[PDB]
RNA sequence: GACCGGAGUGUC
RNA sequence: GACGCAGAGAUGGUC
C-alpha cells in the first residue's frame, strides 16, 4: 500500500534518491523520513541508520529490495534509499512513522 | 544464500544444528543455529529493522502477535505435506485463516517424581502439604518447581476454572479474562499456601528446581519433555505422570505447539521451506533434535507412531488432553506478563492473592 | 587520486 | 533495439 504513498510524495512534495543525496539531506536535517531497501549491504544500512540517528530522523524499512523501490518511486533503475523531504497530499511521516 | 535459525535455550539446539549439517553436506548452505536469551522478546524488535533471522522457533502463542505485525512469512506447504502432520497442529499455527509457521510438537507439563523417594506419586495437590512434613524428617522436600514463569503455576490456577480468554464460536473474547474468577484465586492461594506454610520457597526458579530433583534433593517437580535428557543423565529413577488434582478437578496446563515460523522479510524464505519440510519434519530430523532434548508428542505422524509406546509421552499426551490449547492471538503476551507478576507478588508478599489477580484481571486487556 | 555534480549514457 | 556501465552516484566536469 505504501508504494502509492511514496508515489504521492513524488507528484506534490519533494524527495531525493540514492545514498549520497540522502546523507546530505540528513546532515542538513531537511529530510524528515528516510526509506532503506531490504537487502542493502551492512556497512551502508549502518552508515544510514547512523546519520538518521545523529540527524534525529525517522527510518522506515521497505519490505522489498531497491529494485521495487525504483519501481515504487517512478524510476527504472535501482534505488536503495529514499529521502523524503516534504509530503503534499501524502501522509507517510504522520501515519506510519 | 544461508539460513540463520533462532531456537530457545531449553530445546535440542545442538540436535537442530546436527540437522543443519546434513543440509550443508547436501547443498552447501550455511545453517547457523543460535539460542539467544529473551529471543521471543527480541525477534519483533529486530525484524522491524530488518536485522532478524530466517527461521524462529517458539510455542504457537507468540506467533499470532508477530503475524499481526507482518513479521511472519505466509508458509505454503502442499496438500500432501499437510496430511503428514496432525490437522490440529496446523490449527495452532493459523492466524486470520493463513498458516504462519510449521508445527513441530505438542508440549504439556507433567508430574515428574523420584520413584526411590516416592513409589506411589500423589493423585491430588491437597495431599502435598502432608507428604512434605513426612519428607522433612528424611531432610528432603516433596515438590520443587519454577515459580518465576506463570506457565508452571498455571495448571493449578486453571484447574478450578481459571482461564486466559473466553472462547466463543471460534473467536476469543479479549474483554472476558478468567484470571480473577473465584476458581483462579483458590488455586493461586493454594500455591501461596504451601509457600507460607514452608512447603515451597517463593524464590525457586528453573535452575534451582531442576538442580534439586536431579540431585535427589526432592520427591517431585513439574516440567516438560525438554528437561528429561538432563534427568536421564542424573541416573535418578524417575517417572512422568498426571498432574495432581486440585479441588477434585484436573489441572489444565497451557498446551504449547513448538512451531517454526519464517521471517516475512527473509531473503532465503525458499531455502527455509526445503530445510524445515524435507530435512527437519521427517523421522530423521525430529529424531536428531529429540536425541538432544525430547520433544515428546510430535507434530509429524511418522515419528510420533514410533515414540507412542514411551510411558513418559503417554503422560504428556494425557496432560495435553486434560488441559487447554494456548490461544495464538496478540493479546496473549499481555495476559502472560500480567499473570507473571501475580504469581510472584502474590507469593513474595507485595500483593495478596486477590490483589495480584485483580491487577492481572486489568493489565491483561 | 580528491573534489564537484545529480540522470542518464557508452557500444553495433 | 539488444547488450555493457549507471542513485550502492554513471557517464561529465575541476584540481
Ligand atoms: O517479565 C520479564 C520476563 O519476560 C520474558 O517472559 C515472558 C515471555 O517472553 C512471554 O512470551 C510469556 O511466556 C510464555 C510463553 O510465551 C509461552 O510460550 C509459554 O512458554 C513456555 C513454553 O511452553 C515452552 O516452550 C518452554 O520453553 O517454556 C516456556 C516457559 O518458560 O509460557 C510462558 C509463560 O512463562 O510470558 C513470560 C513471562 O510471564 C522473559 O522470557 C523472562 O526471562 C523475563 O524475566
Amino acid at each position: 500500500s505504501i508504494n502509492q504513498k511514496l508515489a504521492l510524495v513524488i507528484k506534490s512534495g519533494k524527495y531525493t534518491l540514492g545514498y549520497k543525496s540522502t546523507v546530505k539531506s540528513l546532515r542538513q536535517g531537511k529530510s524528515k523520513l528516510i526509506i532503506i531497501a531490504a537487502n542493502t549491504p551492512v556497512l551502508r544500512k549502518s552508515e544510514l541508520e547512523y546519520y538518521a540517528m545523529l540527524s534525529k530522523t525517522k527510518v522506515y524499512y521497505f519490505q522489498g529490495g531497491n529494485n521495487e523501490l525504483g519501481t515504487a518511486v517512478g524510476k527504472l533503475f535501482r534505488v536503495g534509499v529514499v529521502s523524503i523531504l516534504e509530503a503534499g497530499d501524502s501522509d507517510i511521516l504522520t501515519t506510519l512513522a | 544464500g544461508k539460513l540463520v535459525i533462532w531456537i530457545n535455550g531449553d530445546k535440542g539446539y545442538n540436535g537442530l544444528a546436527e540437522v543443519g549439517k546434513k543440509f550443508e553436506k547436501d547443498t552447501g548452505i550455511k545453517v547457523t543455529v543460535e539460542h539467544p536469551d529473551k529471543l521471543e522478546e527480541k525477534f519483533p524488535q529486530v525484524a522491524a529493522t530488518g536485522d532478524g533471522p530466517d527461521i524462529i522457533f517458539w510455542a504457537h502463542d507468540r506467533f499470532g502477535g508477530y503475524a499481526q505485525s507482518g513479521l511472519l512469512a505466509e508458509i505454503t506447504p502442499d496438500k500432501a505435506f499437510q496430511d503428514k502432520l496432525y490437522p490440529f497442529t496446523w490449527d495452532a499455527v493459523r492466524y486470520n485463516g493463513k498458516l504462519i509457521a510449521y508445527p513441530i510438537a505438542v508440549e504439556a507439563l507433567s508430574l515428574i517424581y523420584n520413584k526411590d523417594l516416592l513409589p506411589n506419586p500423589p493423585k491430588t495437590w491437597e495431599e502435598i502439604p502432608a507428604l512434605d512434613k513426612e519428607l522433612k524428617a528424611k531432610g528432603k522436600s516433596a515438590l520443587m518447581f519454577n515459580l518465576q514463569e506463570p506457565y508452571f503455576t498455571w495448571p493449578l490456577i486453571a484447574a478450578d476454572g481459571g482461564y486466559a480468554f473466553k472462547y466463543e464460536n471460534g473467536k476469543y473474547d479479549i474483554k472476558d479474562v478468567g484470571v480473577d474468577n473465584a476458581g483462579a484465586k483458590a488455586g493461586l492461594t493454594f500455591l501461596v499456601d504451601l509457600i507460607k506454610n514452608k512447603h515451597m520457597n517463593a524464590d525457586t526458579d528453573y535452575s534451582i528446581a531442576e538442580a534439586a530433583f536431579n540431585k535427589g534433593e526432592t520427591a517431585m517437580t513439574i516440567n516438560g519433555p525438554w528437561a528429561w535428557s538432563n534427568i536421564d543423565t542424573s541416573k535418578v529413577n524417575y517417572g512422568v505422570t498426571v498432574l495432581p488434582t486440585f479441588k477434585g478437578q484436573p489441572s489444565k496446563p497451557f498446551v504449547g505447539v513448538l512451531s517454526a515460523g519464517i521471517n516475512a522479510a527473509s531473503p532465503n524464505k525458499e531455502l527455509a521451506k526445503e530445510f524445515l519440510e524435507n530435512y527437519l519434519l521427517t523421522d530423521e530430523g525430529l529424531e536428531a533434535v529429540n536425541k538432544d532434548k525430547p520433544l515428546g508428542a510430535v507434530a509429524l505422524k511418522s515419528y510420533e507412531e514410533e515414540l507412542a509406546k514411551d510411558p513418559r509421552i503417554a503422560a504428556t499426551m494425557e496432560n495435553a488432553q486434560k488441559g487447554e490449547i494456548m490461544p495464538n492471538i496478540p493479546q496473549m503476551s499481555a495476559f502472560w506478563y500480567a499473570v507473571r507478576t501475580a504469581v510472584i507478588n502474590a507469593a513474595s508478599g507485595r500483593q495478596t492473592v486477590d490483589e495480584a489477580l485483580k491487577d492481572a484481571q486489568t493489565n491483561s486487556s
